[PDB]
RNA sequence: UCAACUUCAUG
């Protein structure tokens, strides 16, 4: 829910 | 004991091994009626 | 089902002492007063009044556990003074202060009314 | 179900004020003005009347078990 | 519920406005049990004639 | 007579249908009760879509 | 069939022999208790009255056991049964049995569980051996198991409705085995990663960070009150750091009395400038970062998860490796008690004002978002005009997605950095993040600046409808808003499409958790 | 085995300490004579710990080597882990 | 080495409120006086209920709860009444308790509001602060409430039903000069009613040698005890607790000797 | 405006939603048609001429908040919370105690929990009106401080005010109903409701059979402690076998209603309902409307709780450490809006996508009523009286009492009953 | 004071 590399 | 009727709210006395039907209304749901012994409630 | 009765908070059960005094071996001239069935109301008052005393080197109070009902007051005094004497003097001073407060509050009441 | 006696937070009696609150609301008073007229000052007490849902009136519609 | 595939459970875009995005059970049934949105209606059926 | 079909409550064939809240209270039924369930062997059962 | 009886889980081999339901076990909800020690657990009276321990009547304990027998099952500190030498179990619950109340050496009194009993405490799943640990019983009012908060991390337990199993050893031999092999102070350091399993956590960690700042100065009464809760105190008040104008101690000076023995440790605080070590003020550290404990005295530093947490070389780990497990138990307990009372003084909170940022900060965040959206538009135009060229190993679609993702992630990071610059010293989000007690800079940034890109299956929000994400967006829109980017913060409030896309991301996370449990469990069973 | 050719560790392992303390405790609770002079200790496990500290527990541990052989190490001979 | 001499100035005195200021006193003494206001002032409240007939919608223990929370005038006899534990007689008697009775039936069609007025006390000094009224229950036609209750002396430490006060407002250092509370942005914070600062100055200058004094109290009565006598009873009860403590301490010191 | 004015006069104007549909104003669109339709979330923001995103909108959403279901519609400010937290709140709101139905007295349902004093939320969503949450609410508004007080709120637990609990706060009634049917299976073997006799009936128990009336059924109004005999049923033995029902262990209730009827078969059928009044303990589970729950860590009296200058002590203290990781900012906004509403006298509007209710506007409104903009308040420590140095966030938040209570979960075993096949301790 | 089954909840 954050970014592509983070968390969903 | 004495059972209060569900619908007409008239107490009827039904002996043991007797069908549960109130006289004068015929409703088949009776209620046992509150006990004579009294329970103490702490207001807390 | 495990709820303690409310009266346990302040009513001593039979065979329970309100005050037990045990000396503290780690330091000379120190004592530890355990008050049962008491709370912060008495503990903070006594600790403050003990702190006001100049010959009291250490004064503190603690509730060892919130669910249980006990107060532990450590008092250490200077040589030539006794921690028990410091505790008694604290209690008497607080009693005197409260009595003066009562008299002056009664006077203030009577003056706010009737004028 | 019925207006609680005593505000939970402080303990001021709010049980006697529900019928007066409803009457003041019928008068014209806004909820806040009615709460002020009843003397409720702290928001803890105003929550008691403002958020109360009186279900006792709905429960009284059902007929009693014993008449 | 036994199937561990994370495809049938995910909130699809087409669920917008018709199935609640928030309300789903958690456990073996995440995303498999759904709830209607407030304004959603379900067709009752009609004769095509 | 071929059988008995359980009736969904507050549907058109339920006795509670078309009754004002006062009449529902006379029958000891809640005006706010949604209906949509069957009473089978005394238990309320809800068909899940 | 006979095969089905013996075959799987719930079969005889696995469901009845490898594991089985056992007696002398109690399950109830857990609630916190900062006042209990690490090894102590809090047991309700009813649980303690049902469970029993058989004690052999000896000449030295015959009087106490006969008193317990006289009390019986009804009065709580009593005995449920008396087992004779023959094996006959006289029952103390049912009827006085006045002739059978007598005790002689060799009889076994099944006394009720009392304070000081050793019990195994368990939480499911028992992933590692720290999930079953031996605790010393303390009987407290009310109906929940009460455990120290340093012990929550090994059990993976939080007090939000969790329950814990309790198993009571029934023999002196197995009681000694439990006490030595599995006592909680003996389990502090894990063999899995040669790090402590337990550390200071939650309120105590934040309050320790605040307590050990240079600013903290404690007057005489506060110092005495805090020393009251230090169990290992020698009874001597340290000479205050500031003798004049008014005698004022320091938080570090009092925490030095907590640190046991003579422990030497050097750590660094989380907000330690990398420049400080290279440049001047190495040992002065203007921010009071770094941490130096010499001779068991905190000379300088602010403590956080890096010093008092579960990591190798921590003050906790050094205490275990140097002073022993008993003294380390006392160390944990004393930290929690005195720092929780100072926290009663100072206080801690979270409010809306923490989420609010400066007006300039909000303006900068908005400008960064505008610039990023404009750059994404430019990239989309390059792709549409076919100017874009594929990155090696990637298709044109993949390289376009990567470029857009990079732009959006860099803007998100810049907005997050602006939000974090905005934070004051008093900010409580920052307090919890700096201490390491809870939260992360990612959370602060999402709260204050930008929630970020919502991605499902490692890609931006997919085109679930026909060639578009939602019906509100036009077909073939690859811009940030269409594909899931959430520019509003949580405090600002997500717009409806951002809300749905955020729901999609959260759903993916929940599905991942639920699916994960079973596969990992199978793997663990196979390995064992 | 003999006093010579003992290959196992001189230090008592944690498991040996646990089982020795538990066994001695159970014996003490079963009216077994107590070697050390208890200083008002009425708990069998505490008395067993006290005996272990004084190296007066009358037990010899038989450690089975994986080849099938055994070595008899007295509790006194073993070095207490704690 | 001795206790300070406190001074009291009463600013407001109304049948429901006492606003006063205590000067030259310790923070611990002031806080514990407030604490005794809340928890350790004796009062009279119903603690025994026996419901002969309850056909109301509310169950019996709900009715008992509501009856216990009802305040009862305890101005004078609460000091005369003994605790039930202290009283020699078994159960309850006129010296240890007060008896109330409720016999209400809704014969009429209109809903009957059972109020505290319907509670009838055997002793005139204790009345349910009726001299609207607290609503115990609403009765539909054909619904009846009959009960007997006993009201006993007690203080708020046992149960909140025995709290004599509604809200005790306690404030010290109205302008932050001891810096006991450190404002992150002082200007955003509203001024206190007792504040003497000018509008420009958010906080008073830090006083390094200061100690909390001049405590401000506003004690609101629940109607059971007059707000003046709440404060007087609290002071007297705290003094009595200290004197009992001193007696036990002297006895134990003598025993040690 | 014509349609809206006629709907506003809905009753005594005979204009309804169906007339709105018949006019062609609104239309029902399914997912397949949703694929072929350009929608606008709002008319003003989107249809009106601007930098032209789309100039071919074919439909407009009536209101975005309708994308949520029944349970998520009660969540106030759901757009300010993390997404998993709204799922958690849906799940927990299915578990809150309230008045489930108004006819709860007539119904004899096993495991019925009904709250003493339900309250409607001070911060409410508009769609709640259509969920009847005002009519049958579940939960109480409570003064909540987000603070670390004594460590008993740590992790996810919650400190509670014992005085408030003593004044009726979150007190519930648990009704358990027991059913027993006398039946005849063998021609000579029958079951009869009767008070069992020690000599006449072979099977008996230590449990007291005195409370049973002549018919064999306990009368209403009798206190029944755990393992007492609710219903006395004896079977003729081809002397008699005791099949009498007993209370569930630790029920400890008072009989409410005893109904005696005839089932479809014609046999006598008895239902007995038992009241157990459950006061909040220090194991019970309470949750906000924002997906963060917790058991009661400890209960402190009003003298011990921290107090404000006005004398207000929080009903509930929750640990601050809950907020940061979960990012449930809707909780903080709901406390602020509840404070504003309670001081103003209105009921706050927390519809998900209002766009007319910023946090700054709520803060400015709270400033007018004499409080700090952000809702922080100077709290005085209850034990010592000293001002807490950090000003603490206090406000009225709606809390729900979940059905999970410690008394139902506490269990212990010591050489009890054992299964026949495995000869191992039983399950449950 | 049985046992199978299902479903629903709790981590
Ligand atoms: C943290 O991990 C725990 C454990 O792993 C254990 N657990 C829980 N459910 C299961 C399950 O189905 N199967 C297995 N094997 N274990 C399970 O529960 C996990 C977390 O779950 P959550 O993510 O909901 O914890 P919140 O973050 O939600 O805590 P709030 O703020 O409510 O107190
Ligand atoms: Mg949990
Ligand atoms: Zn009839
Ligand atoms: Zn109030
Ligand atoms: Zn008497």
């Amino acid at each position: 829910i954050w970014g592509i590399g983070c968390n969903p | 004991m004495i059972y209060i009727c569900g619908e007409c709210h008239t107490e009827n006395e039904i002996k043991s091994r007797d069908p549960i039907r109130c006289r004068e209304c015929g409703y088949r749901i009776m209620y046992k009626k509150r006990t004579k012994r009294l329970v103490v409630f702490d207001a807390r | 089902m495990n709820a303690p009765p409310a009266f346990e908070s302040f009513l001593l059960f039979e065979g329970e002492k309100k005050i037990t005094i045990n000396k503290d071996t780690k330091v000379p001239n120190a004592c530890l007063f355990t008050i049962n069935k008491e709370d912060h109301t008495l503990g903070n008052i006594i600790k403050s009044q003990l702190l006001k005393d100049p010959q009291v080197l250490f004064a503190g109070y603690k509730v060892p556990h919130p669910l249980e009902h006990k107060i532990i007051i450590r008092v250490q005094t200077t040589p030539d003074y006794s921690p028990q004497e410091a505790f008694t003097n604290a209690i008497t001073d607080l009693i005197s202060e409260l009595s003066l407060l009562e008299e002056r509050f009664r006077v203030a009441i009577k003056d706010k009314q009737e004028g | 179900m019925i207006i609680p006696v005593r505000c939970f937070t402080c303990g001021k009696i709010v049980g006697n004020k529900w019928e007066a609150y409803l009457g003041l609301l019928q008068a014209e008073y806004t909820e806040g003005d009615a709460l002020d007229a009843l003397g409720l000052k702290r928001y803890c007490c105003r929550r008691m009347l403002l958020a109360h849902v009186d279900l006792i009136e709905k429960l009284l519609n059902y007929a009693p078990l014993e008449k | 519920r036994d199937g561990k595939l994370a495809k049938p459970r995910q909130l699809h875009n087409t669920l917008w406005g018709m199935v609640c995005p928030a309300e789903t059970p958690e456990g073996h049934a995440v995303g498999l049990v759904k709830n209607l949105a407030l304004m959603a209606y379900i067709s009752v059926g009609s004769q095509p004639s | 007579f071929i059988g008995k079909i359980p009736i969904m409550l507050r549907s058109t064939y339920c006795l509670l249908n078309g009754l004002t809240d006062r009449d529902l209270c006379e029958l000891n039924e809640c005006p706010l009760d949604p209906g949509g369930y069957f009473i089978i062997n005394g238990s309320e059962k809800v068909l899940i879509a | 069939s006979l095969k089905q009886r013996l075959k799987g889980k719930e079969g005889r081999v696995r469901g009845n022999l490898m594991g089985k339901r056992v007696d002398f076990s109690a399950r109830t909800v857990i609630t916190p208790d900062p006042n209990l020690s690490i090894d102590q657990v809090g047991v309700p009276r009813s649980i303690a009255a049902n469970m029993t321990f058989a004690e052999i009547v000896t000449p030295f304990n015959i009087d106490r056991l006969q008193e317990l027998v006289r009390r019986g099952n009804s009065q709580y500190p009593g005995a449920k049964y008396i087992i004779r030498d023959n094996g006959d179990r006289i029952d103390l619950r049912f009827h006085p049995k006045p002739s059978d109340l007598h005790l002689q050496t060799g009889y076994k009194v099944e006394r009720h569980m009392c304070d000081g009993d050793i019990v195994i405490f368990n939480r499911q799943p028992t992933l590692h051996k720290m999930s079953m640990m031996g605790h010393r019983v303390r009987i407290l009012p009310w109906s929940t198991f009460r455990l120290n908060l340093s012990v929550t991390t090994p059990y993976n337990a939080d007090f939000d409705g969790d329950e814990m199993n309790l198993h009571l050893p029934q023999s002196l031999e197995t009681r000694a085995e439990i006490q030595e092999l599995a006592m909680v102070p003996r389990m502090i350091v894990t063999p899995q990663s040669n790090r402590p399993v337990m550390g200071i956590v939650q309120d105590t960690l934040t309050a320790v960070r605040k307590f050990t700042k240079r600013d903290v100065f404690l007057e005489r009464g506060e110092v005495m009150n805090l020393l009251m809760f230090l169990s290992t105190w020698d009874g001597k008040v340290p000479q205050p750091a500031i003798l004049k104008p008014r005698p004022l101690w320091t938080g570090k000076q009092i925490f030095s009395l907590i640190i046991p023995g003579h422990i030497n440790c050097i750590r660094t605080h989380s907000t330690h400038p990398d420049d400080e070590d290279s440049g001047p003020y190495k040992h002065i550290s203007p921010g009071d970062t770094k941490v130096v404990v010499e001779n068991g005295e905190l000379i300088m530093g602010i403590l956080c998860k890096k010093s008092l947490g579960t990591s190798a070389g921590s003050l906790v780990h050094i205490s275990y490796l140097e002073m022993g497990h008993d003294i380390t138990r006392l160390f944990y307990s004393n930290i929690q008690t005195v720092i929780n009372n100072w926290l009663l003084i100072e206080g801690h909170t979270i409010g809306i004002g923490d989420s609010i940022a400066d007006s300039k900060t909000y303006q900068d965040i908005q400008n960064t978002i505008k610039k990023a959206k404009q750059d994404v538009i430019e990239v989309i135009e390059k792709a549409h005009n076919n100017e874009l060229e594929p990155t090696p190993g990637n298709t044109l679609r993949q390289t376009f997605e990567n470029q857009v993702n990079r732009i959006l992630n860099d803007a998100r990071d810049k907005t997050g950095s602006s939000a974090q610059k905005s934070l004051s010293e008093y900010n409580n989000f920052k307090s919890m993040v700096v201490s390491g007690a809870k939260g992360s800079k990612i959370n602060i940034s999402q709260v204050i600046a930008v929630v970020g890109q919502q991605n499902v299956e490692g890609k931006r929000i997919p085109f679930g409808f026909k060639h578009r994400t939602l019906p509100h967006f036009i077909k073939d829109d690859y811009g940030p808003e269409s594909r899931g980017f959430v520019e509003n913060s949580y405090l600002a409030g997500l717009t409806p499409t951002e809300f749905f896309f955020h729901a999609m991301g959260g759903r993916e996370g929940l599905i991942d958790t639920a699916v994960k449990t079973a596969e990992t469990g199978y793997i663990q069973r196979r390995l064992i | 085995q003999a006093n010579q050719k003992r290959i196992t560790t001189p230090y008592m392992t944690k498991y040996e300490r646990a089982r020795v303390l538990g066994t001695r405790a159970l014996q003490i609770a079963m009216c077994a004579p107590v070697m050390v002079e208890l200083e008002g200790e009425t708990d069998p496990l505490l008395i067993a710990m006290k005996e272990l500290k004084a190296r007066k527990i009358p037990i010899i541990i038989r450690r089975y080597l994986p080849d099938g052989s055994y070595e008899d190490w007295g509790v006194d001979e073993l070095i207490i882990s704690d | 080495p001795y206790a300070n001499q406190p001074t009291v100035r009463i600013t407001e005195l109304t049948d429901e409120n006492v606003k006063f200021i205590i000067e030259n006193t310790d923070l611990a003494v002031a806080n514990s006086i407030r604490r005794v206001f809340i928890a350790e002032v004796p009062i009279i409240a119903i603690d025994w209920v026996q419901i002969d007939a309850n056909s109301s919608v509310l169950h019996d223990e709900f009715i008992a709860h509501r009856l216990g929370l009802i305040p009862l005038t305890s101005d004078d006899i609460v000091d005369k009444l003994q605790y039930s534990r202290d009283c020699t007689c078994e159960e309850f008697c006129p010296e240890c308790s007060v008896e109330f009775t409720l016999d209400v039936r809704c014969n009429e069609d209109q809903t009957r509001h059972v109020t505290s007025r319907d509670l009838i006390s055997n002793s005139p000094r204790v009345i349910p602060v009726t001299s609207d009224d607290i609503l115990i229950v609403k009765l539909r036609k054909g619904q009846e409430l009959r009960l007997r209750a006993y009201a006993k002396k007690g203080f708020g430490k046992e149960h909140a039903k025995w709290n004599p006060t509604a809200g005790v407002a306690f404030e010290y250092d109205p302008d932050n000069a001891l810096r006991h509370t450190v404002y992150p942005k002082p200007e955003e914070w509203p001024k206190s009613e007792y504040s003497e600062l000018d509008e420009d100055e958010s906080q008073a200058p830090y006083d390094p040698n200061g100690k909390p004094e001049r405590f401000y109290y506003n004690v609101e009565s629940c109607g059971s005890l007059r707000p003046e006598t709440i404060v007087l009873s609290a002071l007297s009860g705290l003094k009595k607790k200290l004197s009992d403590l001193q007696t036990q301490l002297s006895h134990e010191i003598q025993s040690d000797v | 405006k014509r349609h809206i004015d006629q709907l506003k006069e809905r009753e005594y104007n005979n204009y309804s939603w169906q007339d709105l549909v018949a006019s062609g104003v609104v239309e029902y669109i399914d997912t397949l048609e949703e694929e072929t339709v350009m929608l606008a979330m709002t008319p003003d923001d989107l249809q009106e001429k601007e930098v032209a995103y789309c100039s071919t909108y074919t439909h407009c959403e009536i209101h975005p908040s309708m994308i949520l279901g029944v349970c998520a519609s009660i969540i106030p400010f759901p757009d300010h919370n993390q997404s998993p937290r709204n799922t958690y709140q849906s799940a927990m709101g299915k578990q809150a105690m309230g008045v489930y139905i108004t006819n709860f007295h007539v119904r004899m349902d096993t495991l019925a929990h009904v709250l003493y004093y339900p309250q409607k939320p001070l911060v409410t969503t508009r769609s709640m009106e259509y969920l009847r949450f005002r009519e049958l609410p579940a939960g109480i508004n409570s003064i909540v401080a987000i603070a670390s007080y004594t460590g008993y709120n740590q992790e996810d637990s919650v400190i509670m005010n014992r005085s408030a609990v003593d004044r009726g706060f979150f007190r519930s009634v648990f009704y358990r109903s027991y059913k027993e049917q006398e039946s005849k299976k063998g021609f000579d073997q029958e079951e009869v409701f009767e008070k069992p006799t020690r000599e006449t009936c072979q099977g008996m128990r230590h449990a007291i059979y005195d409370k049973l009336d002549d018919d064999g059924l306990i009368a209403p109004g009798v206190r029944v402690s755990g393992d007492d005999v609710i219903i006395g049923k004896t079977v003729t033995l081809p002397t008699k076998r005791d099949c009498s029902t007993f209370l569930r262990t630790s029920e400890t209730g008072i009989v409410d209603q005893v109904m005696v009827t005839l089932n479809q078969e014609g046999y006598k059928f008895c239902k007995i309902r038992v009241r157990s009044v459950r006061i909040p303990q220090i194991g019970d589970k309470f949750a906000s409307r924002h997906g963060q729950k917790g058991t009661c860590g400890i209960q402190y009296r009003q003298e011990d709780m921290p107090f404000t200058c006005e004398g207000i002590t929080p009903d509930i203290i929750i640990n601050p450490h809950a907020i940061p990781s979960r990012m449930t900012i809707g909780h903080l906004i709901e406390c602020l809006q509840g404070k504003v509403s309670a001081n103003k006298g209105e009921i706050g509007d927390a519809t998900p996508f209002n766009d007319a209710v910023n946090v700054q506007k709520i803060s400015n409104l709270l400033s007018d009523y004499g409080y700090h903009l952000r809702g922080n308040e100077v709290l005085y420590n209850g034990f010592t009286g000293r001002k807490i140095t950090s000003q603490i966030f206090i406000g009225p938040t709606y809390y729900q009492r979940l059905k999970h209570m410690v008394d139902d979960k506490i269990h212990s075993r010591a050489r009890g009953p054992i299964q026949i096949l495995n000869r191992q301790p039983m399950e449950g």
